[PDB]
């Protein structure tokens, strides 16, 4: 009922290349959709560049996205080769405006975002989340914060209460 | 146009 994702899971996509760019300790789900999409018109731009470098001869890369409570590591479609590896701790925001996914870790102020693109987009990003929740969760209850479940039953009777 | 953040990270991390 959970055990899902902690396993992990496997969505086919599209890598388009990557970008990297500066953020600063806690921005904003609101700044941060924004920095992600200038990171994907970066390799978009980088893409059209990479067509036309191809007239003097497509261009993106067949992936599988492992997902987990883990990591989340991109794997060649084909060879089935490793193409990167984040812990999921690493990995601090992801989005599907579109069939466009992009995530971004700390390249290890120095993040890098990473640019896919998939029919799935949105149950993809989806995805992740929960993941992202339930490594919380249990990057949670290891913490005693076994009342992981409770302090749901908390961070509620903590609001109306707070009225 | 929907993005997540990992409780995880924006914690121990930033």
């Amino acid at each position: 009922g959970s055990e899902d994702l902690i396993d992990g899971i496997i969505f086919a996509a599209n890598y388009l290349g990557s970008t990297q760019l500066l953020s600063e300790r806690n921005p904003s789900k609101n700044i941060r959709m924004m920095q992600a999409q200038e990171a994907v018109s970066r390799v978009k731009r980088m893409q059209k560049a990479a067509k036309i470098k191809k007239k003097a001869n497509q261009t993106l890369t067949e992936v599988d996205l492992f997902i987990s409570t883990q990591r989340i590591k991109v794997l060649n479609a084909d060879t089935q080769e490793t193409m990167m590896d984040h812990a999921l701790r690493t990995i601090s925001y992801i989005a599907d405006i579109g069939n466009i996914v992009v995530l971004m870790a700390r390249r290890r102020y120095k993040m890098i975002c990473h640019v896919f693109e998939s029919e799935d987009a949105q149950l993809i990003a989806q995805s992740i989340g929960q993941a992202f929740s339930v490594a919380y969760q249990e990057f949670l209850r290891a913490n005693g914060i076994n009342p992981e479940d409770l302090s749901q039953k908390e961070y509620s009777d903590i609001i109306n209460t707070q009225e | 146009q929907n993005g997540y953040e990992n409780p995880t990270y924006k914690f121990f991390e930033q």
